[PDB]
């Protein structure tokens, strides 16, 4: 029989900067937010959801010296931790 | 008979440090009833999708963009994605794309997805390489939650999709002085 | 002397439901939301952070029974988990 | 000497649960460094500001708001913050509103706050009491964060700042059928 279901859910994204305000990108080093997230993917993953993994990338970014950026989450309906399970 | 002090990057997730079936196990037994489940590694079929612009019309070409093709499609094969790359696209292109994309079967197998976003961006949402001030070629972000929710890809109701932005969202360095 | 702050850090919105779509609220019961959230933050306050309570709120939306509605967190600053400590 | 099925809801904390001083002790030593700091029970000032319109000008009465001011006034005095309730204005006063609550030197001997805004909505953003399709009378909610940031509210600076919103945002029931 058919059952309703939510039309939006389970999604999450992340951005290189708040509202407004702009990211930064190096000629050779690539962008600096993908650099970032992408070291934090490599430690955390194993041990930490994917929403954690992102404070701890935004955290990161606190201390501005010179090319200032906060990461934000938006428009998240995960209803469970996504866990990626490195290795299984 | 390994090393501890010599990490193992050798394996399909190279970099990525391993969950291990112990901390696995125990990840599971503290809050399995709200874990997003995950399919068997044998018979998954996980995709993912990388929109990168490096060349544009009538904008500055995104140097560096090349490398964050090459450590995003590594980290995401790394997590068992399977990874397409579509390069310098209009608006209208990526819409193509992320339509084609919510189509694809292996996500009926699959248990996630990640689409990841590189391009020039304001405030409005992230630009189609042939973006001008004149003529606007954007892509908001509702657009790519619209393609990819529980109607528009039915494949992948219940199962999270993790959406990447790298994009400027304006022209604001975003600070504010304080008296330290 | 001066030093730079992200101009925009450390928030949390937390709506009713996803873009385009309604929220409910019974003329004598009060807004379905609200009354949801006030039971999570009860229960869950004293041992779990907000973005944490917030995730149960979500999933306790989850099978729609006539009144469907997923409520959603947006543009998400914050660099720490936010523990109210209850009794503290 | 106390009976652990007779559970106390008569301090000032109410029907929420505490968090004991082992609970307490336990959260911090598994993540101290990534945690808000919280201020001296006894010195801190916590603020918490509700607006709610229940009486509009030209669109149905929201009957039931007053339960939802109360659970919200309670719930917020009950995890420490004195509570703010402002009642049915226009978006132009909740401006001014805001405005003030971010200049409340209360916050400055505060550890965060928490803005709650009830209202009927709209795509757009939160009504104000004179709102209509012929004038429109919207509060949007980009507006409530430029309010509170760094740079308006620089007492709040590093402190969480927590904002709900119960408001319809659009016309749709938000379903899609699927063969079950
Ligand atoms: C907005 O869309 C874009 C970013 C994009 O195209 O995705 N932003 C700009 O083009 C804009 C703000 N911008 C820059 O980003 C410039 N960048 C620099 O000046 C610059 C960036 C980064 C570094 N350093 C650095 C160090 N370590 C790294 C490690 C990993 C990855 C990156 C790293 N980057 C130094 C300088 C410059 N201009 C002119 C500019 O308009
Ligand atoms: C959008 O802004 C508004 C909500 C608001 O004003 O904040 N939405 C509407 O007015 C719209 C979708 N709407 C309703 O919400 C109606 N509601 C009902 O039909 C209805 C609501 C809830 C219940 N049941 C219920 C049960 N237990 C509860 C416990 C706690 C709190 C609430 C509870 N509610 C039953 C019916 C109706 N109409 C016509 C409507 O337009």
């Amino acid at each position: 029989a058919i059952k309703k279901a939510h039309i939006e859910k389970d999604f999450i994204a992340f951005c290189s900067s708040t509202p407004d305000n702009v990211s930064w990108r190096h000629p050779t080093m690539g962008s600096v937010f993908i650099g970032r997230l992408i070291e934090h993917m490599q430690e955390y993953a194993c041990s930490c959801d994917v929403e954690e993994i992102f404070r701890k990338v935004r955290f990161s970014f606190e201390q501005p010296d010179g090319r200032a950026q906060m990461p934000t989450t938006e428009r998240v309906t995960l209803t469970r931790c996504f866990y990626l399970f490195p290795g299984h | 008979q390994d090393n501890p002090a010599m990490p193992t990057s050798s394996g399909s997730e190279g970099n990525v440090k391993l969950c291990s079936l112990e901390e696995a196990q125990r990840i599971w037994k503290q809050k399995s009833a709200e874990i997003y489940p995950i399919m068997d590694k044998s018979s998954r079929t996980r995709l993912a999708l990388i929109i990168c612009n490096e060349e544009f019309d009538s904008i500055p070409r995104r140097t560096g963009a090349e490398v964050d093709i090459t450590g995003m499609t590594m980290l995401l094969q790394n997590l068992g994605y399977s990874v397409d790359v579509k390069k310098n696209l209009t608006a209208s292109d990526m819409t193509t794309e992320l339509e084609a994309f919510a189509h694809r079967p292996e996500h009926k197998t699959s248990d996630s997805t990640f689409l990841v976003f590189m391009s020039h961006g304001i405030r409005e949402g992230i630009c189609g390489k042939k973006h001008s001030e004149q003529v606007p070629d954007i892509l908001q972000l509702n657009a790519i939650f619209n393609m990819l929710n529980t109607k528009n890809c039915p494949s992948l109701k219940d199962k999270p999709k993790v959406i990447i932005i790298q994009a400027c969202r304006g022209d604001s360095p975003g600070v504010v002085w304080f008296k330290d």
